[PDB]
């Protein structure tokens, strides 16, 4: 890939 | 104590602000120095040199627009060099004549690594320089604010089509939520660009990228990229079209998407590739 996208998320309780 | 620009605009006794319009080198590359010499446009003079001596300084200098995001710099004042944007008040220059003399200020700006294409666009605010005037007479402490604008486009040489960054990481709000993704592209010569996404998906529509996290991973959810209100499946060409020296956004947005189960707490991570298609 020309660009790599890292997508950080989080689910709380 | 008064000041005046080369293009008419002046600032009277007591301080005040003024917009300066400077011509810039339309092409500047890495290692080369873009020089904004303001000793040819900003002039000042002492109104009562027979009784009062004026003291003038470059109090603070801030970078804006393309200078702030594509240029590292120093500032020349009365022969001495200082960090730009400034972090301390400079020594003073004495003004003791009614004859309008140059304000000894110059900007030395070198392009950074990420610079390329139209780094400084026309009519855009490139700097703000605060002159500070005092005297040995009164307790006058006046500020002459100078808003430095670029008259023209400044292009950082680039070869072919290059993207904003190679590693773009974006953080999502706690489930659920969405985030814009800061990703741009610029081409030296205007070319028709497209692009597609790559990665591992969990759905039949091949759009919901799997949560790659192996620390405390949250199940049930994944990441889905959207553009112009429309979900972009993996391996699906999105044509940006005519792309030139101006940055053209890919318009991506990171979203949460449901797998087909029930969402549990924990980390979420997806590594999505962007590959450009030419012609
Ligand atoms: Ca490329």
């Amino acid at each position: 890939a020309d660009v790599t996208i890292t997508v950080n998320g989080k689910v709380v309780a | 104590f008064a000041c005046k620009t080369a293009n008419g605009t002046a600032i009277p006794i007591g301080g005040g602000s003024a917009n300066v319009y400077v011509n810039l080198a339309p092409v500047v590359n890495v290692g080369q120095n873009l020089v904004v010499d303001l000793s040819t446009q900003i002039f000042c003079h002492n109104d009562y040199p027979e009784t009062i001596t004026d003291y003038v300084t470059l109090q603070r200098g801030a970078a804006y627009g393309g200078v702030l995001s594509s240029f590292s710099g120093t500032v020349k004042y009365n022969g001495s060099s200082y960090p730009f944007p400034t972090t301390s008040e400079t020594p003073r220059v004495v003004y003791n004549s009614r004859t309008d003399k140059p304000w000894p200020v110059a900007l030395y700006l070198t392009p950074v690594s990420s610079a390329g294409g139209v780094a400084i666009k026309a009519g855009s605010l490139i700097a703000v320089l605060i002159l500070r005037q005092t005297n040995n007479y009164n307790s006058d402490d006046f500020q002459f604010v100078w808003n430095i604008y670029a008259n023209n486009d400044v292009v950082v040489p680039t070869g072919g089509c290059d993207a904003s960054a190679r590693d773009v990481t974006v953080t999502l709000p706690d489930y659920p939520g969405s985030v814009p993704i800061p990703l741009t592209v610029y081409c030296a010569k205007s070319q028709n660009l497209g692009y597609y996404l790559s990665g591992t998906t969990a759905d039949a529509g091949n759009s919901i990228f799997t949560n790659t996290a192996s620390f405390s991973p949250a199940q049930g959810v994944g990441v889905q990229l959207t553009r112009n209100g429309t979900i972009i499946p993996a391996n699906n060409t999105v044509s940006l079209g005519a792309v030139g020296t101006s940055a053209v956004s890919l318009g991506l947005t990171a979203n949460y998407a449901r797998t087909g189960g029930q969402v549990t707490a924990g980390n979420v991570q997806s590594i999505i590739g962007v590959t450009f298609v030419y012609q």
